[PDB]
RNA sequence: GGUUGCGGCCAUAUCUACCAGAAAGCACCGUUUCCCGUCCGAUCAACUGUAGUUAAGCUGGUAAGAGCCUGACCGAGUAGUGUAGUGGGUGACCAUACGCGAAACUCAGGUGCUGCAAUCU
RNA sequence: GAAGACAUUGUCAGGUGGGGAGUUUGGCUGGGGCGGCACAUCUGUUAAACGAUAACGCAGAUGUCCUAAGGGGGGCUCAUGGAGAACAGAAAUCUCCAGUAGAACAAAAGGGUAAAAGCCCCCUUGAUUUUGAUUUUCAGUGUGAAUACAAACCAUGAAAGUGUGGCCUAUCGAUCCUUUAGUCCCUCGGAAUUUGAGGCUAGAGGUGCCAGAAAAGUUACCACAGGGAUAACUGGCUUGUGGCAGUCAAGCGUUCAUAGCGACAUUGCUUUUUGAUUCUUCGAUGUCGGCUCUUCCUAUCAUACCGAAGCAGAAUUCGGUAA
RNA sequence: GUGAUUUCUGCCCAGUGCUCUGAAUGUCAAAGUGAAGAAAUUCAACCAAGCGCGGGUAAACGGCGGGAGUAACUAUGACU
RNA sequence: GCCCUGAAAAUGGAUGGCGCUCAAGCGUGUUACCUAUACUCUACCGUCAGGGUUGAUAUGAUGCCCUGACGAGUAGGCAGG
RNA sequence: GUCGAAUUUGGGUAUAGGGGCGAAAGACUAAUCGAACCAUCUAGUAGCUGGUUCCUGCCGAAGUUUCCCUCAGGAUAGCAGAAGCUCGUAUCAGUUUUAUGAGGUAAAGCGAAUGAUUAGAGGUUCCGGGGUCGAAAUGACCUUGACCUAUUCUCAAACUUUAAAUAUGUAAGAAGUCCUUGUUACUUAAUUGAACGUGGACAUUUGAAUGAAGAGCUUUUAGUGGGCCAUUUUUGGUAAGCAGAACUGGCGAUGCGGGAUGAACCGAACGUAGAGUUAAGGUGCCGGAAUACACGCUCAUCAGACACCACAAAAGGUGUUAG
RNA sequence: CCUCGCAAGAGGUGCACAAUCGACCGAUCCUGAUGUCUUCGGAUGGAUUUGAGUAAGAGCAUAGCUGUUGGGACCCGAAAG
RNA sequence: AGCGCCGUGGCGCAGUGGAAGCGCGCAGGGCUCAUAACCCUGAUGUCCUCGGAUCGAAACCGAGCGGCGCUACCA
């Protein structure tokens, strides 16, 4: 057993997901996808760090869980559990097949589950404070070893996971059109109703600081 | 399938070329008489030495026969044939199905 | 082969018919037991139970035949022997229940 | 002894070596499949206009 | 195992358009087709009687026969090394006119007009269409428009 | 221009919440002998236009409304793609040349038009 | 002497009769066999946005069922959710509101359908007759299925209209033979009448290997024509599997990731494993093991020289140049 | 058929054969008999043997169980 | 970017070989040169097409002459020898 | 091994081919035996193997469709040749444009429907399971599950609002347009329309571009009906010089120059010669042609050296160079 | 081909042939006149029907290439019966 | 690996669309000095699990779990 990712590496087949035509597939081994202080705010975590791909390939659900475990262990041993929020941004939806006389009836049974990653696609995202840039970089360097192919750390200059580069987001915050939700934020748009906009963003519609 | 004993269809008779009452029965094949030319030819060919000389059918595949109704128009006493499809069960003038009675299990 | 299949058909057909004959003979001797011979009643129960169990095995074979085996001609006679076996089954069930029922059991005290 | 099942190779080359040229339309296409009602009238009207043209020509 | 039915591989072909289900309208019921006209065949899935085959979907032909509720359309189809003429009996829901044909009629009316005044005053008929001819010499004004200089941008990653 | 009858395109026409509606017209409305239909004159049928009411329907307007529609040099000439190379790269794939070219997104605007006839302060 | 119109014999008829005779013992196929039907068909996908398109490709279905589940007309709106009403509760019946279909339409699947194509009610038999034309499969042959008319006769509706079976896409069958219906027509040939028979027009009885032979095995006693179109050796491509080697480092090692190891992953090499394939060879390449003998490779067991150790010595372990 | 001597050759006739009976109140050819017909012919009844029914036969061909629980340690299972 | 470690197979061995190190290697650019049965021009052979020429003397009108284009070839077809 | 017998043997005699004879091996029956030998039927049949005899010229394929007890074969259509025939009189394009259609792939989307799926937030329980305050209460507090609302992360060959590029249908007129009035048994309430017409009008271009090498038509017949490779799209498989499709081009059927070598790659297709110029590829020598020029990089104690193509990766290196 | 015209072109006639609408003959399905052995005759007029037909004949015979079939069938070749 | 069968009370087994039983065990009473045997009674089930068709099943149709049996041949 345990055929290599070198023979399940490239994207050769069409996406073959779990559906009503394909049942009795084994479960993925990755079950948790967000990690660290996942209830924190983008207020608390300004800097984003992205592990991105350079190859059009397939990532095993095993490679995802192993990279997540090693990265997690490194950041908790160094910087503690609450200093980061790590989210894996690929979900294994590909049922890989195994054949297991001759080539007659060669259509194979389900064997796995894979994340088809494109060039320039986020694999790992870590949001953290400005002082933990080093430790999140070396944790994602450990992640780059359990993951096949070539990957890059890009210092994402978006405030947290969201959008909206840091001066733009600072301007939005000091304008007051940003409301703190659970692990995310809500934005004021100039297209909704006046009454519900009033009752959901009082600070923009007041003379507050 | 259920078919009524009576039916108003077209009549080919010259005295009435319109729709008229027909009584419905089922076509049953004839007696297969001994003096048909094919039967006489078969008897002469099978007589003698040489065994069976014509093929006899063995690889039966279908279970159903198409039903064909002999309609007799009741004024000019004339007959016609109407073919209905492969049905396992066939009744002439059975009880009508009823819309909405209590089922009786 | 279809010839071998139809041979096994005809064999089980004949076995079912002779089983039905001797089951009916045991049934009529049961109904004419003279029920003071309760031991003879119980003996005839056990004998027709054995015969109806043999008919159970034959009927299950008929089930498998009509389900998967491509009988291809004789579904009529297979179904008729199935129906004969099942009416024998219900006769055995009625007789068997009749002597099972205890005279002061709660079912007989509820409804005669 | 398996062999090749189906292929459309070389077929367009054969067809265009002896091309698809035209269905060769004519004036007065065939009246096959046109309505018998008003086909009978077309017969009668052509008879009438031929008779009228001959009578006017004398 | 393998199927070639009358409506095989016609799923999205005979689907209705989004928010265009229901009854088909009285414009396409009240349009009139006369013998010899040019029509486009696009099947309507709601009317199952008189549907064309999937081959004739989106196909332009000449109507040659008109009857109670349908019209007969002549279509040339390529089989083998020759075109064959096919006579389809199609309902007016599946039959639609040809805007190219109507534009040819407005063009021939315009051409007959243009030759009429061209003959009336006696010069410059010039009826036939000409393709897009090369552009001619022009003068552009720098007054109010000084050419602003452009440079290629550096490589900045946005993610 | 409002309204009614018949419509064409079938949301710019729909949906939600309020507000207004002179005149006329629709509408709600009043009644069960007759034709007729229902468990029920509620629907339907018939009769009256009388006893009344714009409360609803309907029409119109409002809403940083939802939806829908139109446009943008907004995204984006991006994704994708036809053709070409003894181009690059171990490969996966990626640039370049001649061409075509989106969708989502964002922003701005709009919220039925119209035909035949009749009628109306 | 016995037997006697019985045996015997002759001709027909029924039975028995592998003792013998003659013949047959499907096809596709990652070799054949076993398995399966991809053999006649239907749906979605493969299929690369006209059409066509393969594999023992994927997910399924067919050999039926229906006098209504066909045809016409009228009325109504479904699944579900919420709020209520004695017994009555999660679910019995009744009422209202919301409800673009989230229901139903015989079945597989895909389309289609809302004053309907659904549900209920009324009336019916057009699921009728005569042959033609057209579409799909396609050779533009047949079969099957379908479309639009024409000439009748009808059904329904106030009518416009609709109706030549099932809302649409599957649900099926030549010659010869038999049989039925019609014409009661033609012929039985020296001339008639009546039975009988043969014809003509339209059906049915069936070939599922579904363009349609009447059909069991075995050969280790075998034969012939051939085949590398096709297997069992080697060789060749590939390396799943086998074997070998890296990288990462959670941990083990008292303490300490890396003395020695090393999980979870991940990258390779090899052709000494077994497969996969079928390119060469079936007018033959002698086919297992052993003996015998030579050479080569290194991925080093020993020996030479070294480095490291949780190497005090001894013993041992890891590694290097080295065949 | 088995294969000197010695010692033995168990159970099964349901199946396949073989063999007995004889009218089962079955099937049953030709010839013959009766009826209808104008006749060819058709329909009846009768209908031998054999199949069928009913016995016997295995030194004829041949065949000759499965699952549970159970004894003062465990195991096993005389036993159920 | 290049180079190096990773990087181990069995006859002796192959950037084709010799050899090459500010290359005769790699990346790029500029010219010059070499060379095909390809292209241009000419001649000749054949085929095809279009055409001219019964006038007297001398011969063949299926003949003579002009113009242009073309020429690969298995299975196979036809033609002239 | 046996050697006094179930012994060995001579001669005579008997048994003959579906027969004999067999202490049984399918043994033997004149070197022949799982059915002898001889002659004839017989030149038996073969969809199978091999061979098939002079030259030159011109043209020049197919390995595909459908059916077949069809899969080593035929028929049929297709490709090809020959004979031509009717005209050279406005015809057609493996092409583009303009105009108008059609499509549901690539992409995209999921705070759009279906299905999958990550994470919190706010709520709702006359109505989930726990505990606490509780006698309980249409009581209260907290915990955990669901249901709703607004968000978030990622997806779909058999999901989709949207939606390309490339391919694809039609039209671009004389068989056309306009005016007037003739026919009809069709149609209309109706000289109303429909179809076909008569007689006039219309042109400079007769209604986009480009090219035509003649255009159209018929008959008959050969061979073929094993294919294979390359780019791109693509299915099964770990992959394959694997199996199976789509479009195009090639090999087969084809030499020549280059890739040292090679059926397919690059260039270019071929009468016999001469001259010139080039393609692809090259110019140290083999080897024709610059040990040319210019800017750099690399020193390898296994350098590297040119597409198909005859391989190398992850991970590293104060080696060096530039950022 | 004819007429006009210098020609361009205008008209007339137009064989073969091609397309189409008709007419006639046979079959099928109708309609059913004068009439009459009162059961025979089938006039006339039709029909999305059908024929391998008519519509101022083209065939017959011979020879040749090619092709088909049957014969040993291009030549050689079985195991068999 | 394929094919086929089986799965129901504590154990061994039946069971067809109107729907759960047999025998032995188990429980209560009786008889007996007592225990068996015998007599009179009673109770006993996620019908292997999950989903679907049906107005409804354990049964019909599908997915898995578990246990058996047959085949795996020519070299
Ligand atoms: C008088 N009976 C007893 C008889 C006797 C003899 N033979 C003798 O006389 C000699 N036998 C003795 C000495 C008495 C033992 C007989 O020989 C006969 C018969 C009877 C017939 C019966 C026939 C009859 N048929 C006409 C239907 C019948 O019932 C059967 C039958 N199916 O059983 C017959 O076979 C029958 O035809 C027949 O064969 C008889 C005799 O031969
Ligand atoms: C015992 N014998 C007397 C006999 C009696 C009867 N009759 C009866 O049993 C009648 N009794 C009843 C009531 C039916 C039970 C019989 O019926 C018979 C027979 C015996 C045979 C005679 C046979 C005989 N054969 C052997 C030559 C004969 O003459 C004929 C014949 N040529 O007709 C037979 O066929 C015979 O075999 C025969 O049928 C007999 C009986 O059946
Ligand atoms: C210009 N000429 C050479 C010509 C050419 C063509 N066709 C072409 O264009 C050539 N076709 C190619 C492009 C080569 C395929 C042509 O098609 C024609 C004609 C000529 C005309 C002459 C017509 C004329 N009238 C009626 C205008 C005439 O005098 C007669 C007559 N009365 O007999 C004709 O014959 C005429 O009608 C005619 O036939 C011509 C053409 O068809
Ligand atoms: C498009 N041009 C090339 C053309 C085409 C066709 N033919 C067709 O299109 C045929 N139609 C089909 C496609 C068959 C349905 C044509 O038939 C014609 C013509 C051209 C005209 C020219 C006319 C012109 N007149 C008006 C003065 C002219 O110059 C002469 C002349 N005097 O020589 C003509 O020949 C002319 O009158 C004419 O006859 C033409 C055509 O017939
Ligand atoms: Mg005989
Ligand atoms: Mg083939
Ligand atoms: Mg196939
Ligand atoms: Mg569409
Ligand atoms: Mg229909
Ligand atoms: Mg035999
Ligand atoms: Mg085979
Ligand atoms: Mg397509
Ligand atoms: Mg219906
Ligand atoms: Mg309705
Ligand atoms: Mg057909
Ligand atoms: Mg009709
Ligand atoms: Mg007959
Ligand atoms: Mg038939
Ligand atoms: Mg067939
Ligand atoms: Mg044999
Ligand atoms: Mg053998
Ligand atoms: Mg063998
Ligand atoms: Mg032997
Ligand atoms: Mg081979
Ligand atoms: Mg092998
Ligand atoms: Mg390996
Ligand atoms: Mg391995
Ligand atoms: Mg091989
Ligand atoms: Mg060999
Ligand atoms: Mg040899
Ligand atoms: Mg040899
Ligand atoms: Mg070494
Ligand atoms: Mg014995
Ligand atoms: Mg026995
Ligand atoms: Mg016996
Ligand atoms: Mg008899
Ligand atoms: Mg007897
Ligand atoms: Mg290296
Ligand atoms: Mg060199
Ligand atoms: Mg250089
Ligand atoms: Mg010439
Ligand atoms: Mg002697
Ligand atoms: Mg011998
Ligand atoms: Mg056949
Ligand atoms: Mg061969
Ligand atoms: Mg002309
Ligand atoms: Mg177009
Ligand atoms: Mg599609
Ligand atoms: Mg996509
Ligand atoms: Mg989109
Ligand atoms: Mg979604
Ligand atoms: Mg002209
Ligand atoms: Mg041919
Ligand atoms: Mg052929
Ligand atoms: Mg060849
Ligand atoms: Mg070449
Ligand atoms: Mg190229
Ligand atoms: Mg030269
Ligand atoms: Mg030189
Ligand atoms: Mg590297
Ligand atoms: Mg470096
Ligand atoms: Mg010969
Ligand atoms: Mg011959
Ligand atoms: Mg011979
Ligand atoms: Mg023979
Ligand atoms: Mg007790
Ligand atoms: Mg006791
Ligand atoms: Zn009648």
């Amino acid at each position: 057993a345990r055929r290599p990712a070198r023979c399940y590496r490239y994207q050769k087949n069409k996406p073959y997901p779990k559906s009503r035509y394909n049942r009795a597939v084994p479960d993925s081994k990755i079950r948790i996808y967000d990690l660290g202080k996942k209830k924190a705010t983008v207020d608390e975590f300004p800097l984003c760090v992205h592990l991105v791909s350079n190859e059009l390939e397939q990532l095993s659900s095993e490679a995802l869980e192993a990279a997540r475990i090693c990265a997690n262990k490194y950041m908790t041993t160094v910087s503690g559990r609450d200093a980061f929020h790590l989210r894996v941004r690929v979900h294994p939806f590909h049922v890989l097949r195994i054949n297991k006389q001759g080539m007659r009836g060669a259509w194979g049974k389900p064997h796995g589950l894979a994340a088809r990653v494109d060039i320039g696609q986020i694999i790992f995202s870590v949001r953290t404070k400005d002082s933990n840039k080093d430790v999140v970089v070396e944790g994602l360097r450990r992640a780059r070893y359990k993951f096949p192919g070539q990957q890059k750390i890009i210092l994402s200059k978006k405030w947290g996971f969201t959008n909206l580069d840091r001066p733009e987001y600072l301007k939005k915050r000091e304008a007051g059109e940003v409301k703190d939700d659970g692990a995310f934020v809500k934005f004021l748009s100039k297209k909704g109703s006046l009454e519900n906009n009033i009752r959901e963003f009082p600070e923009y519609f007041a003379a507050q600081a | 399938v259920n078919v009524p004993k009576t039916r108003k269809t077209y009549c080919k008779g010259k005295t009435c070329r319109k729709h008229t009452q027909h009584k419905v029965t089922q076509y049953k094949a004839g007696k297969a008489s001994l003096f048909a030319q094919g039967k006489r030819r078969y008897d002469r060919k099978q007589s003698g030495f040489g065994g069976q000389t014509k093929p006899v059918f063995h690889k039966k595949a279908k279970t159903t026969k198409k039903v064909v109704l002999r309609l007799e128009c009741v004024k000019c006493k004339t007959r016609a044939q109407l073919t209905l499809k492969r049905c396992k069960h066939f009744e002439l003038g059975g009880e009508k199905k009823q819309k909405g009675q209590a089922l009786q299990f | 082969s279809q010839r071998k299949l139809q041979q096994d058909i005809d064999k089980l057909l004949k076995k079912v018919k002779e089983g039905i004959e001797d089951f009916d003979d045991i049934y009529e001797k049961f109904q004419s037991t003279d029920p003071s011979n309760s031991s003879h009643r119980e003996k005839l129960e056990s004998d027709l139970k054995r015969e109806i169990k043999k008919l159970q095995k034959h009927r299950d074979q008929i089930k498998t035949w009509l389900s998967k085996e491509d009988v291809k001609d004789k579904q009529s006679v297979l179904m008729t022997n199935r129906r004969l076996i099942e009416n024998g089954m219900e006769r055995f069930k009625s007789v068997e229940k009749l002597m099972k029922t205890k005279q002061f059991s709660k079912e007989a005290l509820t409804n005669p | 002894a398996k062999s090749k099942n189906h292929t459309a190779h070389n077929q367009t080359r054969k067809a265009h070596r002896n091309g698809i040229k035209k269905p060769k339309t004519y004036k007065y296409p065939s009246l096959k499949g046109v309505d018998p009602k008003f086909r009978r009238n077309h017969k009668h009207a052509l008879h009438g206009t031929a008779k009228a043209l001959a009578a006017a020509k004398k | 195992g393998k199927s070639h039915g009358y409506r095989s591989r016609t799923r999205y072909m005979f689907q209705r358009d989004f928010r265009k289900h229901g009854a088909v309208h009285l414009s396409t019921y009240l349009k009139v087709y006369k013998v010899g006209d040019i029509v486009d065949i696009k099947a309507n899935g709601s009317i199952q009687k008189g549907m064309p085959h999937k081959f004739y979907q989106g196909k332009t032909g000449v109507v040659y026969n008109v009857t109670k509720s349908s019209v007969g359309v002549i279509i040339n189809k390529m089989v083998g090394n020759r075109y064959l003429e096919k006579r389809l009996n199609l309902r007016v829901e599946h039959i639609k006119h040809s805007k190219c044909r109507q534009e040819f009629l407005e063009r021939v009316k315009a051409n007959a007009a243009k030759r009429a005044e061209a003959k009336a005053q006696g010069v410059a008929v010039q009826l036939k269409r000409q393709p897009a001819q090369p552009r001619e010499s022009r003068i552009v004004s720098t007054e109010g428009n000084v050419p602003q200089t452009l440079a290629p941008v550096p490589y900045e990653t946005f993610i």
